[PDB]
C-alpha cells in the first residue's frame, strides 16, 4: 500500500526517474541514498538545481523487487530527516545495528516506513513532504533526508536457484520549485 | 519480413505512425525488468541505461 | 489509571538544572583575570543531550538563575555584573574592554547578600527553530565578573540554572544507542559496539 | 533499443533462457501513394 | 478467447469428434490438417460425405495443449483458404519457414489466428465459415482449407520433466448440408 | 515607424538580444545576417534550435544608430527570404552594386524595408512572419531570409569629429514552437 509520511501531502522535470539496480546477497548490509543528491547529476532536474539559488520539493518514492517463490527475506525501508552519518549509485552500511549513527535500528520505524516480505509483497511506496525549519533552501549544500534499504531477516535460497535479487528505485518529484 | 514492408515497397511515399508489441514466451516462475527506448530522428544511440 | 498531563511536552522538560560552574580563584591560573567568558548552551546539564535529540527540531525560552557564593559556602559583601552578549557582538577579552559599558549589552548587577538573580532570554535563533541535527544554535554568552578596578578580596564561584518554557518539537528519531565522542557530532567508537540491553543464555530459559 | 533493467531471475527447475517475439503494424493515419513496380 | 473467422457466423453428425494426440517435442517443426479430408471415415460424418453429390458445411475448432508451470514455448494456430502444397492423423512440415508453400511464415497472422503461449493461456477456438466460389461442392474432390499448428518458440525444459507435451484437436460441424 | 513583412502578423526565449555592435565607416559597403543561424549559440534558444528535430518562428527586428546633427548619411535596411549567396558576428558585402548576388540593389526595395537618414530619423523596426514551403522546417540545415543593411549615402563629418558611428541590432522571437 501507499504510505503518506506524516499525514501530509507535498504542496507549494516532474516524471519518473529509475536508478539503477542493486544486488540484494546472502551477505548484504544495507544501503542509504540521499536527497536531493541522488538527483543532481539527471537530466533536467539536475541542470535546474545546480543553476538556481533556491529550492523546494516533495516527493514520491517506489521500491520493488522481483524474486520466485522459492526465495525468503525481508527488508525494512525508511525515511530519516536530517541523516547525519557518524551520488545516484547509493552508498553501503558498514554498522547497520547501529545505523551508522549511534541509533538502533530496531526504532526505526518511529520514521515513515514500509515492509518488504518476500513471501507476501514485493513493492513499498512512501510520498514524503518537504520538511525544513526555512521555507526554502539550497540543493547543493544542504541534504533534507535519506532513505534506508535494510534486510532484517536474511537472503536464502537452495543451490541452483538465482543467487542474486534485484532492487530497483524510481522516484518522482512533486510540487517542485525553484528560484 | 512484415506485409507492411512488403506493401510499401510497391509505392513511392507514405508516412504515419507505428507500433510494435513484444511478446514473452518464457516460463511462468521466471522474473524480470526492461527498459525499451525510442530516440527521435536525427539522434544517436544511447551510450548506457 | 493516571493522568495524560504528566507526559506533555512542558512536563517532560519542566524543571531547573545545573548547566554551568564559574571559577574566579583569588590565586591560580583558571581565570587568572577577575572575569570569564560562558556560551550559553543546554547540554551542561548531563542528561539533557539524549532527552532533546529525541526531536530533530525545538522551540523555547530560557530562564537563568544565578547562585554565588564563597568556595566554602559563606556569604560576603561582594558586587558583581553578569552581561550577556547578543549572537554577533564582539565578547570582553579584558577587565578594561570597552565591552562591559556597551548599552546594548544588558547586565544586572547585584550584591551577594541577595536573592539570586533571574532573567529571561527569548527565542534568538534567525530560522522557526534550533535543530540539533543538520545534514550539511548560538544563543548568546554571559560574562560575570566582579565590580570594581581592583581585585576582589574573595574567592567565588557561580552556578547557572536554566529552565526551558513554552516547548515544541518536530520528528521524533531513535533515541541514543552508545557513548558520545565529541560534541556537536554523532561520532562513535566503532572497534566496541554494544547491544541495546543485556543477555542472557538460551532463548528458552527465563 | 532494448536494455537490460535488472537480471534475469528464475527458481531451482526452471531453464535459464527465454526468447521474445515481436510484432509490427501500422495506425489508422497510414497513407501512400504514387505506385511503383518492384 | 474465441475469434470468428472474416467476421461471419456459419449460416445455411453435429457432435464432438476429438482427434490422436500430437506429442510436442523439442525438435518439432509444425503439423497441418486438411478439410473435410479430416472426417471422412469417421462416423456418420464420413458415411454422409461418401454418399452424397453435394456438400456445404462451417466448422468449430478447439486445439488444447496441458503442461506444467516449468514448461515454455509458443504455438501458432491458423486457418488457411486452398492451402495448396509445393487423413485423421495429419501430417508434418519440411520446411516450415516457406510453410511448404514458398510463403512466409512471419505473414500468417494474416488469417484466422491464435497464439498459444504457455505461460499466459492453453487454448484456441477458431470458427470458420464456408467459403467457396459455388455455392456446393464435392467432399471427395475437394479440400476447402487446411489448419496449421506451428511452434514459433522452441519446447524447453529440465531434465527430469516430461519431456513431451500433448496436443489435443476436437471439431464439430455447423451448419452442415447434404445432397 | 514600424513596417510589418507583407501586411502579415506571426502566428502558430521569447526576450530581447542585443547583439555586438557593428562599426560605420566612410568607407564602409555593408553588412549582412542569417536566420536563424544568428541565434543558434546563444542562450535558451540556442539550446532549443540545436537539440529539435523541426523549429517554426517568427521575428521583430530593431535596428539603431545615435549620431550627432554634423554627420550625414543614409542606409537600407532590408528583408530577403532565401537569400542564397554567389554567426552572431555578420558578414561584409564584396560587392554591394550587385548585393554579391547577380541583382541589382537599386530594386531592393521591392522588400520588406526601412530608410535610415541621419538627418530625419534614427530607427527601423521591421515585423517577419514565418516564410516557408513547409509548416515547419529544420534549424540547422536551412536559413529562412536574409538581414541587410547598406549605406547608400556615404558617411561624412568634418575632421575632429568621430569617425566612426555604432549601428546596434537587437531582436526578439515572437511565436516560436519547436517540436
Amino acid at each position: 500500500n501507499i504510505i503518506v509520511g506524516y499525514g501530509e501531502w507535498p504542496s507549494y522535470v516532474n516524471r519518473f526517474y529509475t536508478l539503477d539496480t542493486k544486488l540484494w546477497e546472502k551477505s548484504s548490509k544495507g544501503w542509504y541514498w540521499k536527497f536531493p543528491d541522488v538527483l543532481t547529476e539527471t537530466g533536467v532536474f539536475g541542470q535546474n538545481a545546480q543553476f538556481h539559488y533556491l529550492y523546494r520539493s516533495g516527493f514520491c518514492i517506489h521500491v520493488q523487487c522481483n524474486a520466485s517463490k522459492f526465495h525468503q527475506g525481508a527488508l525494512l525501508v525508511a525515511v530519516l530527516p536530517e541523516y547525519v552519518i557518524g551520488g545516484a549509485d547509493g552508498f553501503e552500511l558498514q554498522h547497520p545495528y547501529v545505523l551508522d549513527a549511534g541509533i538502533p535500528i530496531s526504532q526505526l520505524t518511529v520514521c515513515p516506513h514500509q515492509w518488504i516480505n518476500l513471501r507476501t509483497n514485493n513493492c513499498a511506496t512512501i510520498i514524503v513532504p518537504y520538511i525544513n525549519a526555512l521555507p526554502f533552501d539550497s540543493a547543493l549544500n544542504h541534504c533534507n533526508f535519506g532513505l534506508l534499504v535494510v534486510p532484517i531477516s536474511p537472503l536464502d535460497y537452495d543451490q541452483g536457484a538465482t543467487p542474486v535479487i534485484p532492487i530497483t528505485i524510481t522516484l518522482a518529484p512533486m510540487c517542485s520549485e525553484f528560484a | 519480413s512484415t506485409l507492411l514492408g512488403q506493401l510499401c515497397g510497391y509505392y513511392t511515399q507514405w508516412s504515419g505512425s507505428l507500433e510494435v508489441t513484444f511478446m514473452f514466451t518464457g516460463s511462468f516462475m521466471a522474473t524480470g525488468k526492461m527498459l525499451i527506448a525510442y530516440t527521435p530522428p536525427g539522434g544517436p544511440l544511447p551510450k548506457d541505461r | 489509571s493516571h493522568s495524560t498531563a504528566e507526559t506533555t511536552l512542558d512536563s517532560f522538560f519542566s524543571r531547573a538544572g545545573l548547566v554551568g560552574e564559574i571559577d574566579l580563584p583569588l590565586k591560580g591560573t583558571t581565570n587568572p583575570n577577575g572575569y570569564a567568558n560562558w556560551d550559553i548552551d543546554i547540554t551542561g546539564y548531563a542528561q539533557m543531550r539524549r532527552k532533546v535529540e529525541l526531536f530533530t527540531y525545538m522551540r523555547f525560552d530560557a530562564e537563568f538563575t544565578f547562585v554565588a557564593c564563597t568556595p566554602t559556602g559563606e556569604v560576603v559583601p561582594q558586587l558583581l555584573q553578569y552581561m550577556f552578549v547578543p549572537p554577533g557582538a564582539p565578547k570582553p577579552d579584558s577587565r578594561e574592554s570597552l565591552a562591559w559599558q556597551t548599552a546594548t549589552n544588558p547586565s544586572v548587577f547585584v550584591k551577594l547578600s541577595d536573592p539570586p538573580a533571574q532573567v529571561s532570554v527569548p527565542f534568538m535563533s534567525p530560522a522557526s527553530a534550533y535543530q540539533w541535527f543538520y545534514d550539511g544554535n548560538m544563543m548568546g554568552t554571559f560574562s560575570v565578573r566582579t565590580v570594581g578596578t581592583s581585585k576582589s578580596k574573595y574567592p567565588l564561584v557561580v552556578r547557572i540554572y536554566m529552565r526551558m518554557k513554552h516547548v515544541r518539537a518536530w520528528i521524533p528519531r531513535p533515541m541514543r544507542n552508545q557513548n558520545y565522542l565529541f560534541k556537536a557530532n554523532p561520532n562513535y567508537a566503532g572497534n566496541s559496539i554494544k547491544p541495546t540491553g543485556t543477555s542472557r543464555t538460551a532463548i528458552t530459559t527465563l | 533499443s532494448i536494455w537490460y533493467q535488472t537480471n534475469y531471475v528464475v527458481p531451482i527447475g526452471a531453464p535459464n533462457t527465454a526468447y521474445i517475439i515481436a510484432l509490427a503494424a501500422a495506425q489508422k493515419n497510414f497513407t501512400m501513394k504514387l505506385c511503383k513496380d518492384a
